[PDB]
């Protein structure tokens, strides 16, 4: 991913929000001919799976763990998956040299069942709590639809929490005496465990590792998926691929010369369906697309060149010779010349020129496949 | 009916869980990591153009609700957490973001105080939120906030930081490693916040009354002689590894007296309550003097309590007080929820009364048929 | 942006017969026993030690220079051996790596500075930032960054890993030409 | 499977 900068070239995405994102990261809606961005697409939660142990974990038992694995731990003194270690058990970290032993944990008998998280001290208040306001909130429910009727025409008691008249003091154990920090924990490792936030290093109990879940994407304008994984967590097939580098032809940049106000910059036009046609005429016109990043121009001087692709001639290939224009044309690749007006600003040189190309919607399709598509995109060289 | 979830942002950090839990789920710092800067951006930012602050709150929420809470958003009610006299342009904003994108049902834009009121089961007390940006009191009498009475002071824990960092760079002794084994003051211009947070949480503390009046007495030393309380050991925070600051003994104890000290305006953490409670309705003072909730970041500092009782009842012996909270009888409250997440615990609560919450709750049909989110300003 | 030029000196790599380009200053070690699929580069100064247990590695992988790839040691119940190392197709290693992983799936990208502790597991189309320690029995999902000391899951790739990782490696591939002997 | 010794003693005889 990051090994070709795909940062370089961004495409831009229509839409209500005017995004500009590398072609990786866009999606190719094949409903509605606009390709969509990560940001306009809506997201939802396909399945829960622990990523320490591989194990898919359906919603309801996901919701009954609080979005924890049942067996792993995460270290409390680094995020790092806690490992049992026989001597009869007990948790010992890989990283740091953290063990069960020293918040002071039993040995358990069985390797993975035996650890378990210690009981909310005030769960039994919270419970007497909601069920209290559970009941006046049924009173105050059937008041409101008694008054909705007439505009259209036991209990349970909770003794009050009692104000404590001496909160206990600080110690005097605080003064006069050097702080170990090794004992207190930092802040994040303090708030990993919210319910009884513990001062003292050796009292803090480690947690489940936290669960992960799949993203399933779903266009906003229809309601159809753009991606879908599939149910094993380490399966790497995808059940629908939409994304935008399958059917939009990629731009990549070859050759980049200096930018000491002249130059000429090659770059390629991959495609990637099995037959289409490129024809990069456009140089966005005057004032079109807010080409706000700009800082250059390239004549773009274009004629049509029709491309293949194939998973392995004259006048396909001979005939349109294109020395000034077409420098190297290899399978699915074509490489094209385009002279920049570099150093137009004061650096950071970047040109925005519009590509169109054709493609097989497939909708019943002659008519989809006469349509043509454009999109805008914003190289960056190097300066 | 599906449980609704609860969001509670703030500017040093964000509770985010579900209704009818014991505690939240999961407790972040309020930033978002974007590509290429190296410290993260604050996502609750006031006073700036709401498109920022749009894309801002879009990438934190969907963090929230695809990193920490494992659900669709679009399946559950909200109940946002937001403090009362929030900045308005903020709040339309978070709804805005709320509804559009993410498509939620309904959100709840509940006071933190009021929330934090119903973890106790009483209906009534005087709720001092100590907030990383500024210390606010309300009275709460009998579910009415009683607004007319409200009090803040920007004594959270922002000022705490500003005052810890200036105090190490004056008193600055880092033994830097590299041929710099002694103290070489002010070796780095400004220190992280992540440090000076690690630091006030860790090392600093608060003092008794006694001790911290006469550490402010002696500040000042008019024609003193060491009338300064001893004070504790110095301790030796490690920074980056290699370097070592010597934190002083004196810087522990003295940085956070900035909450408590008067300066010549009688306006500090402790009379904040007093100055709220001398103002409520003559009947209401008693029954808010004798319940009293602290909840925020700031009130778990080690001592905070004892310190901030002992001085409410100091305070109120000046003339001052004396002629109408003379004769009080002031007693803390102590939820069952850490004070971190007492608001938090109180929205949970709230969260799990489905039956009220869809009446109570905007919903998105109502949103997108106004635009208008109900404030308690004049419509 | 294209995969740049990267030359190198005939004299001082083998090519094979399967394809596989590796560099006479490696240190390979056990070489009857390590196993190369084709069109494998191996650069100066990796140290392959097979001496140990079976180190297997896919096609068009790319191991760059002062790697080295050591298989790990478990200590199970039964006894003490050495657990053979699997690498799968189209794995890019950035230099100055140390590798102790029991698996190395496919289409993975190891940072460069990079070491990954005992018996690790990586599953397919996962990347490691530079500068980052993954401890021993850390086990990184499919479609995840792993950066940090130690290595925590900070984010996710591109939903087109499978296709852009195997044309950049095939790319490097094509782009690793010798020098031209005048 | 050719294992690398194999190769290598190929490449040798090649040249
Ligand atoms: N467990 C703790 N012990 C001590 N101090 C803490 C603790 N947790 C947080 N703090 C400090 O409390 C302050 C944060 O308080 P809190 O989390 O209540 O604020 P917030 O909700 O982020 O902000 P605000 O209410 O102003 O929007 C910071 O100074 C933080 O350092
Ligand atoms: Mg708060
Ligand atoms: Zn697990
Ligand atoms: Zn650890
Ligand atoms: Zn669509």
């Amino acid at each position: 991913a990051s090994l070709l900068q795909s940062e370089r070239v961004l495409y831009l995405v229509q839409g209500e929000k005017k995004v500009r994102a590398p072609l990786s990261q866009l999606y190719f809606c094949r409903y509605c001919s606009e390709l969509r961005s990560l940001e306009c697409v809506s997201h939802e939660v396909d399945s829960h799976y622990c990523p320490s142990c591989l194990e898919n974990m359906p919603s309801a038992e996901a919701k009954l763990k609080k979005n924890r694995c049942a067996n792993c731990f995460d270290c409390p003194g680094c995020m790092h998956t806690l490992s049992t270690r026989a001597t009869a058990y007990y948790l010992a970290c890989g990283f740091c040299r953290w063990t069960s032993r020293d918040v002071g944990m039993a040995d358990k008998s069985v390797a993975s069942g035996g650890w378990q998280e210690p009981d909310h001290p005030h769960t039994q208040r919270m419970n007497k709590l909601i069920e209290y306001y559970q009941q006046l909130a049924q009173k105050e429910k059937v008041e409101r639809d008694r008054k909705k009727l007439a505009r259209r025409r036991k209990e349970i008691k909770i003794e009050p929490a009692q104000a404590v008249d001496e909160v206990e003091p600080l110690p005097e154990d605080y003064y006069t005496r050097p702080v170990n920090l090794t004992e207190v924990t930092t802040l994040q490792q303090r708030l990993l465990q919210p319910d009884f936030q513990p001062i003292c290093a050796s009292q803090l109990y480690p947690r489940h590792k936290h669960l992960l879940i799949k993203r399933s994407l779903r266009c906003r304008q229809c309601e159809h998926n753009l991606s879908k994984p599939e149910f094993n967590p380490t399966s790497i097939k995808f059940k629908i691929q939409l994304v935008a580098v399958n059917y939009i032809p990629e731009v990549r940049i070859m050759s980049i010369p200096n930018l000491r106000y002249m130059k000429e910059s090659q770059v390629l036009l991959t495609l990637t369906n099995p037959v289409e046609n490129l024809t990069h005429v456009t140089l966005l016109e005057c004032e079109e697309g807010d080409p706000d990043d700009t800082n250059s121009t390239a004549k773009v001087s274009v004629p049509p060149t029709e491309l293949v692709l194939a998973g392995k001639l004259a006048e396909p290939q001979d005939f349109p010779d294109d020395p000034d224009v077409v420098a190297f044309r290899k399978a699915n690749k074509v490489g094209v010349f385009i002279k920049v007006t570099p150093q137009r600003e004061e650096g950071d040189v970047t040109v925005c020129f519009k590509l169109k190309h054709d493609f097989k919607n497939l909708a019943a399709d002659p008519g989809a496949e006469v349509s043509w598509l454009t999109q805008h995109v914003e190289l960056s060289l190097g300066p | 009916e599906k449980t609704a979830v609860v969001i509670d942002l703030g500017e040093a950090f964000t509770k985010c869980g579900f209704a009818g839990e014991t505690g939240p789920r999961c407790i972040i710092p309020s930033v978002i990591k974007k590509a290429g800067m190296p410290k993260p951006i604050k996502v609750v930012q006031y006073n700036i153009n709401t498109e920022e602050l749009y894309s801002y709150l879009k990438e934190f929420i969907h963090i929230l609700y695809f990193r920490h809470l494992l659900v669709n958003p679009r399946d559950r009610r909200v109940v946002v957490i937001e403090s009362v006299l929030c900045p308005s342009h903020f709040r339309e904003t978070l709804t805005r973001v709320l509804f559009k994108y993410f498509e939620v049902p309904s959100v709840l834009l509940a006071p933190s105080h009021l929330m934090a009121l119903l973890t106790l089961g009483i209906n009534s007390a005087m709720v001092l939120d100590c907030g990383y940006r500024e210390s606010l009191v309300l009275p709460i009498y009998e579910g009415i906030p009683v607004l007319n009475c409200w009090g803040a002071l920007p004594l959270g824990g922002k000022a705490l930081h500003k005052e810890l960092e200036t105090q190490l760079l004056e008193q600055c002794t880092v033994d830097t490693g590299a041929a710099k084994e002694q103290s070489l003051p002010s070796v780095m211009g400004s220190i992280p916040e992540g440090v000076l947070e690690d630091i006030k949480v860790r090392t600093c503390f608060v003092s008794d009354l006694t001790r911290g009046l006469k550490i402010q007495a002696a500040k000042f030393n008019i024609d003193g002689n060491t009338e300064r309380p001893s004070p504790p050991p110095n301790v030796d925070y490690p920074l980056d590894g290699e370097k070592i600051l010597h934190v002083l003994g004196s810087i522990r104890d003295s940085v956070v007296e900035i909450l408590f000290e008067q300066d010549n305006e009688e306006k500090s953490v402790a009379t904040l309550i007093l100055d709220s409670l001398m103002q409520c309705p003559i009947d209401t003072r008693k029954q808010l003097a004798e319940n009293l909730v602290i909840i925020g970041g700031t009130s778990m500092l080690p001592g905070f309590l004892h310190r901030l009782l002992a001085e409410i009842r100091y305070l109120v012996e000046k003339p001052k007080y004396k002629k109408t909270l003379g004769t009080k009888t002031f007693r803390i409250h102590t939820p069952p929820a850490k004070a971190n997440c007492v608001a938090w615990l109180g929205g949970a609560i709230f969260g799990a009364l489905q039956d009220i919450l869809g009446s109570r709750s905007v919903s998105k049909e109502y949103y997108n048929q106004t635009g208008r989110i109900p404030d308690w300003c004049s419509l | 942006m294209e995969l740049g030029e990267l030359l190198y000196n005939k004299s001082e790599y083998i090519e094979t017969a399967s394809g596989n380009k590796v560099s006479r200053q490696s240190v390979l070690c056990g070489s009857q026993n390590i196993v190369l699929n084709g069109k494998t580069i191996v650069m100066n100064d990796c140290i392959i030690r097979g001496d140990l247990a079976n180190v297997r590695v896919g096609r068009h992988c790319v191991v760059k220079s002062r790697s080295v790839i050591r298989p790990p040691f478990k200590k199970f119940s039964k006894g003490v051996a050495f657990f053979p190392l699997h690498i799968g197709d189209h794995v890019f290693i950035e230099e100055d790596c140390v590798v102790n992983a029991a698996q190395i799936g496919s289409y993975v990208h190891v940072g460069k500075n990079c070491v990954i502790g005992r018996r690790c597991v990586l599953k397919d189309c996962c990347k490691i930032l530079d500068n980052t320690v993954l401890p021993p029995e850390t086990v990184v999902p499919p479609f995840t960054v792993f950066s940090g000391c130690p290595g925590l899951f900070s984010g996710e790739l591109p939903e087109c890993t499978q296709e852009l990782m195997i044309d950049v490696t095939k790319s490097y591939y094509q782009k690793f030409l010798p020098l031209t002997q005048v | 499977s050719t294992s690398l010794l194999s190769e290598i003693e190929q490449s040798m005889e090649a040249e």
